[PDB]
């Protein structure tokens, strides 16, 4: 039970790591991209990618 | 006569909130019917997503 938990934990942290800005101005990919011009949405894509 | 740092300028701030609640302004769209039970590319008030 503890593997399977431990296991559990890794992969329940790695969906909620989803939600944070990272610095960007939104999480959601698609409205960052809806509410920006390319040259300006672009920075903001780059920091949420890395 | 004055120079043109001295000219009135009238100036307009449309401050929007681009938040959660029911938006009640927005864009002149066609607006158009739904499908469902197959999936489609939504812009679902603005929550563009598929």
């Amino acid at each position: 039970q503890d593997v399977v938990n431990q296991n559990a934990q890794a992969l329940n942290t790695l969906v909620k790591q989803l939600s944070s800005n990272f610095g960007a101005i939104s999480s959601v990919l698609n409205d960052i991209l809806s509410r920006l011009d390319p040259p300006e949405a672009e920075v903001q894509i780059d920091r949420l990618i890395t | 006569t004055n120079g043109v740092g001295y000219q009135p300028y009238r100036v307009v701030v449309l401050s929007f909130e681009l938040l959660h609640a029911p938006a009640t302004v927005c864009g002149p769209k066609k607006s158009t019917n739904l499908v469902k039970n197959k999936c489609v590319n939504f812009n679902f008030n603005g929550l563009t997503g598929t």
